[PDB]
RNA sequence: UACCUGGUUGAUCCUGCCAGUAGCAUAUGCUUGUCUCAAAGAUUAAGCCAUGCAUGUCUAAGUACGCACGGCCGGUACAGUGAAACUGCGAAUGGCUCAUUAAAUCAGUUAUGGUUCCUUUGGUCGCUCGACUUGGAUAACUGUGGUAAUUCUAGAGCUAAUACAUGCCGACGGGCGCUGACCCCCUUCGCGGGGGGGAUGCGUGCAUUUAUCAGUGGUGACUCUAGAUAACCUCGGGCCGAUCGCACGCCCGGCGGCGACGACCCAUUCGAACGUCUGCCCUAUCAACUUUCGAUGGUAGUCGCCGUGCCUACCAUGGUGACCACGGGUGACGGGGAAUCAGGGUUCGAUUCCGGAGAGGGAGCCUGAGAAACGGCUACCACAUCCAAGGAAGGCAGCAGGCGC
RNA sequence: AGCGUAUAUUAAAGUUGCUGCAGUUAAAAAGCUCGUAGUUGGAUCUUGGGAGCGGCCGUCCCCUGCUCGGCGCCGGCCCGAAGCGUUUACUUUGAAAAAAUUAGAGUGUUCAAAGCAGGCCGCCUGGAUACCGCAGCUAGGAAUAAUGGAAUAGGACCGCGG
């Protein structure tokens, strides 16, 4: 059907090839997955050798990684902002590999607070009134507190990250082919990558 | 200077967001006694298809032509000359076969007429299957 | 071809089988197994053509379905099972044991061995490997995977394995000054002492071998088998002892034995 | 065996062709006693086909309550042979023809460190810390039917599994990694300090997807293989045996060997696939060709078993050519080879071996490890069979054979 | 026990000519010079030495350096190994090259075409060998023919500041 072959298109010299055989199967080709954002929907494609290949047609969750301290959590994709290849893949917000998405910052914040015993986001004059957040931020023995005061030293977050946390949504880049593995796994944008992409989103936006 | 294309250009193996308080570079000697040249280690360019600072393995043939054209993007046309031997008349005939070959921005200045050594790699584009590995400046070319 | 091929024509059959033309159209396409299609000896060929125990492929079928023939200490009820190099074929009811090692010419000789020698075989290691728990792995020339080997054994050595346990006893390192039988190319069956190994990065490394009588010949490294340390083979050899004398010498020896018979 | 003879002239010496001369292989004419080998609807029509055959298959070892045959004491299920049917496998090989196809096919040479692989052979399969055997359908069978018709099948009642589903218990007590009550110790009179034990909780195996750290074995070279940490796990769902046959055993209702079958992963065998370098007949009354609907490159995707303009989007202006590109022709499938030969050579190679392509012409797909399959299905174009006129069924370039040529 | 005919094709055909044809008059030299590809291009750079043995003669061997062991000898001399050494054609060697056919060794298919069999009073034996252009791989040789090095000295080597 959808042919994936070299013999259908002109030689290096601009001379036409006359096809010496009809379409073979291994010269295969199938329609594009076109993965949207919605409730989990995955169809299975049986491929050469009797192996499987999962078509994610809708996805909500995704395994994203805060790379600077090896904090990976399953979060909830909310929307797409910028795609490098094509900008109709933004309009009809398709999930493809290496597209910029926004994710829920809540599992990263929860880990950050429970690891450093310091607040992240939570704007000045934050009423922490359930006060089991204050349990996670206070009430230790002696030597355990020494370990936690030792560690809070190197919890200096990049201001670019700290804004996104306080807004409540982080930028991430999809590192897995979602149309072939049925997964929207990626990494949270940081440093020079983040400054590059934040310029690109603002510039395009206007 | 770099990162002209819409997607962020990085050597995808090296991680550049290690918390602290220069950028590192990934490269390799590509075997067969080829000196991984100085620009590979001390450049700040990005290339998928550089045999030194990229993901291509050199294996199979090692051929050599003369640089003919340098008018396409990170690619050049070399011209390979040989004598085909007709059998009936106990004489030769001068033939040629010019191939599109991938030139890394590693080799900073090559001039049309320079001698190139090329190593076979996987198919890089429609017609490109070879990589420039060392350049030998044409007869003299000092001034 | 729309899939794997199952018929092998008699003219396409490997030449070392010495199959006659006017018998049929086909030869026995060897069933998949440890050795390659090209370089094996199918059990029907060895049993019917070489030994002359059977006359037809149906007679060989009638033998092999009584569990008589044992290849490498296991019963093989497949008449086109590929029996290849170094393989040990023990028939119990007759009380006979054969090791398939090459004649001095490019074919398999029918070399009888003793009950005590038909208990092991030499395997050329093909690739060393680490598993899924830093457990080292061997792969041999006859498709055997041996895990937890000796930590010195490397990619071109020879190992002596036992045909009950399938475990490594002793091994011969691939060195200069070690006996090697040549198991591929023009010099097929030539025994000699390794003189040199010539390294070519990216190409096939050629290895120089010295025969007993000062005959020097090269072969690609792949087609060599270290069968002994020094001049001492760890197996028994056929009559000839892998020299491959010239055609003028073979003539002289033939008509010497002829005229002596008279 | 490196060969020449007749014919322009009144006669001569030349150029030059015509005609002889010997193979070869298609047809043909006349003649044809023995014996051994042996080509044979290729050229024209890859034109059209009546008829019949050419692909099926069971072991002790998946499922037998068909009396269809059957051994005796049967009352503790099945003795034993075995049609049918379900299941499993094969039907992708073999055979036929040469219409296509001119760097295509194909031949030698190398690459997969850029992939998939039924079967075989060998590894793995209490590595995981949380039931002395489960479930509801269906066939053969029994019976009730349809239309003119075919290997069409609707309805009812009965029953199986290695079909289709669902699932423990084990080994199993812990181990490792975080978490961390709390605890005791020695020093500073004292804070602080140094190391020790450790409750509760969460996580764990291989494969799978992603991110980070370290540098047991290997390569000419890995972004290899192993190892470490933080998560994931497709409900169209990876594994971690609800299986079958012979031998029957070893102590107080205790107690295990040969095999068959099955399986995620690994290597191996059989391959396949896409690439590397060099190589092809005639043609200039074919000199310029290719491209904003892919032509040559760059970046990021999509798709595919994978590498790639294969295809999307945005960029760049490139690629090939007198060393013959682009176009056209072939009574062109390529090669191993064949005829003829002093030495060079010329011509042939549909034809039994290897490789390719096709099944009337194109196109699209199901199933499977492998098919764009045609002794598979679905359309349209050409042809064409049977019609109770509503419908049903086609594919000889398989083996025979018929018309046409 | 075969011979005649028709047609495609090979030798004859030195009548397609690379080996190997012709071009004043038999068929044939552009009217004439210029000119890029193509083809072809003068001479010149290692001669000459050490020693062996047969009858002044004939052939055999001896001609660039910079880290790990024993023939050992006393950090050294020697021999070896893993590396290095203007490119290219040429030539010789080695590897790798499916069978069948062809050439070709053995063998009384009754001979022969073939066939891969057979032979000796259980035994003894074959099933060889060559050939396979061109391109790719590998190791010797260095005549012949291309190609490179110092000339704005940004030359080689040797040392000192760095």
């Amino acid at each position: 059907g959808i042919s994936r072959d070299n013999w259908h298109k002109r030689r290096k010299t601009g001379g036409k090839r006359k096809p010496y055989h009809k379409k073979r199967k291994y010269e295969l080709g199938r329609p594009a997955a076109n993965t949207k954002i919605g409730p989990r929907r995955i169809h299975t494609v049986r491929v050469r050798g009797g192996n499987k290949k999962y078509r994610a047609l809708r996805l909500d969750v995704g395994n994203f990684s805060w790379g600077s301290e090896c904090c990976t959590r399953k979060t909830r994709i909310i929307d797409v902002v910028y795609n490098a290849s094509n900008n109709e893949l933004v309009r009809t917000k398709t999930l493809v590999k290496n597209c910029i998405v926004l994710i829920d910052s809540t599992p990263y914040r929860q880990w950050y607070e429970s690891h450093y015993a310091l607040p992240l986001g939570r704007k000045k004059g934050a009423k922490l009134t359930p006060e089991e957040e204050e349990i996670l931020n206070k009430k230790r023995s002696k030597k355990i507190q020494k370990k936690y005061d030792e560690r809070k030293k190197n919890a200096k977050i990049s201001s670019l990250l700290e804004e996104q946390f306080q807004q409540g949504k982080l930028l991430a880049c999809i590192a897995s082919r979602p149309g072939q593995c049925g997964r929207a796994d990626g990494y949270v944008l940081e440093g020079k990558e983040l400054e590059f992409y934040l310029r690109k989103i603002k510039a395009r936006k206007g | 200077d770099i990162q002209t294309e819409r997607a962020y250009q990085k050597q995808p193996t090296i991680f550049q967001n290690k918390k602290r308080v220069k950028l590192p570079r990934y490269y390799k000697n590509i075997g067969l006694g080829f000196k991984t040249p100085k620009e590979a280690i001390e450049g700040t360019y990005i290339d998928k298809k550089c045999p030194f600072t990229g993901n291509v393995s050199i294996r199979g043939r090692i051929l050599s032509g003369v640089v003919t054209k340098m008018k396409m993007q990170r690619t050049i046309v070399i011209r390979r000359d040989y004598l085909h031997y007709i059998r009936k008349y106990n004489r030769f005939e001068k033939r040629h076969k010019n191939m599109s070959v991938h030139l890394s921005p590693c080799f900073r200045d090559v001039q049309i007429g320079d001698i190139v050594t090329v190593g076979e790699c996987r198919p890089l584009s429609k017609t490109v299957r070879f990589n420039v590995l060392k350049v030998t400046k044409a007869a003299g070319t000092k001034k | 071809a729309r899939g794997p091929k199952k018929h092998l024509k008699r003219v396409a059959a490997p030449k070392h089988w010495m199959l006659d033309k006017l018998t049929g159209v086909f030869a026995p396409r060897p069933s998949t197994g440890p050795h390659k299609l090209r370089e094996c000896l199918p059990l029907i060929i060895f049993l019917r053509n070489k030994l002359k125990y059977a006359l037809t492929g149906d007679e060989v079928k009638k033998i092999c379905m009584q569990r008589f023939i044992k290849i490498d200490g296991k019963v093989r009820a497949d008449i086109t099972y590929p029996a290849g190099f170094m393989d040990v074929i023990s028939i119990d009811k007759t009380g006979e044991n054969f090791r398939l090692i090459y004649d001095t010419k490019g074919r398999f000789a029918v070399h009888r061995i003793t009950p005590e020698e038909a208990k092991y075989k030499l395997c050329k290691v093909r690739k060393i490997f680490v598993g899924t728990k830093g457990i080292p792995h061997l792969v041999t020339h006859d498709a055997r995977t041996i895990r937890y080997p000796d930590p010195l054994i490397k990619v071109n050595d020879t190992i002596q394995i036992d045909l009950e346990t399938g475990k490594i006893t002793d091994f011969i390192k691939f060195d200069t000054g070690n006996l090697c039988m040549v198991t591929g190319g023009a010099n097929l069956g030539r025994i000699g002492v390794i003189t040199n190994r010539e390294r070519h990065p990216g190409s096939f490394d050629v290895v120089h071998v010295k025969d007993a009588n000062g005959n020097s010949f090269a072969t690609r490294l792949s087609n060599i088998f270290v069968i002994g340390k020094g001049n001492k083979p760890w197996i028994s050899l056929p009559r000839g002892k892998g020299i491959r004398l010239t055609i003028a010498e073979e003539r002289d020896k033939r008509l010497a034995a002829k005229q002596s018979s008279g």
